[PDB]
């Protein structure tokens, strides 16, 4: 990947989201959809947000991925790294964070993940999995 | 399958 996928380009699918990860008001989840440059069939794009609801702000968030050897994944930079308090009168914020899956023998994707972040005086460190991906074929026709 | 490394972005 000297590819990358701006966040602007990208037409969301119809399948559901997935939750990662949720605790602490903290609340990681994976869209998918079409790759929208034409002639790669073989990579999904999964468009992860990172929201709270937690009552103080959440801050050094690193989120990062694994995958199988016979397949890549490529995380390109946050749209940043901390959010703010819940504040009722404010709209929620979101971090997004694009991040590219190239499955080019189209076996079932499976995921590893790593979280770090800091909510006031406390570090969380999290290590877990996902595997509700999109089957390998649709993966043009979404 | 075993797993590759884990990868982040470039900070």
């Amino acid at each position: 990947a000297s590819i990358t996928v701006p966040l602007e380009s990208i037409k969301p699918s119809n399948i559901l989201p997935v939750t990662v990860y949720d605790q602490h008001g903290f609340r990681i989840l994976f869209h998918f959809a079409r790759d929208p440059l034409p002639g790669r069939s073989d990579v999904l794009v999964v468009v992860v947000s990172m929201l709270s609801t937690a009552p103080q702000p959440i801050r050094n968030i690193v989120f990062q991925s694994a995958v199988p050897k016979v397949m890549k994944v490529k995380l390109q930079p946050p749209s940043g790294t901390e959010l703010p308090a819940f504040n009722p009168i404010v709209h929620p914020s979101a971090i997004t964070q694009v991040l590219l899956l190239a499955n080019p023998q189209k076996e079932k994707v499976r995921l590893r993940y790593k979280l770090t972040f800091t909510m006031g005086d406390q570090t969380y460190n999290e290590m877990g999995d996902v595997d509700q991906f999109p089957p390998p074929e649709t993966w043009g026709s979404l | 399958d075993d797993f590759g490394g884990f990868e982040a972005a470039e900070t």
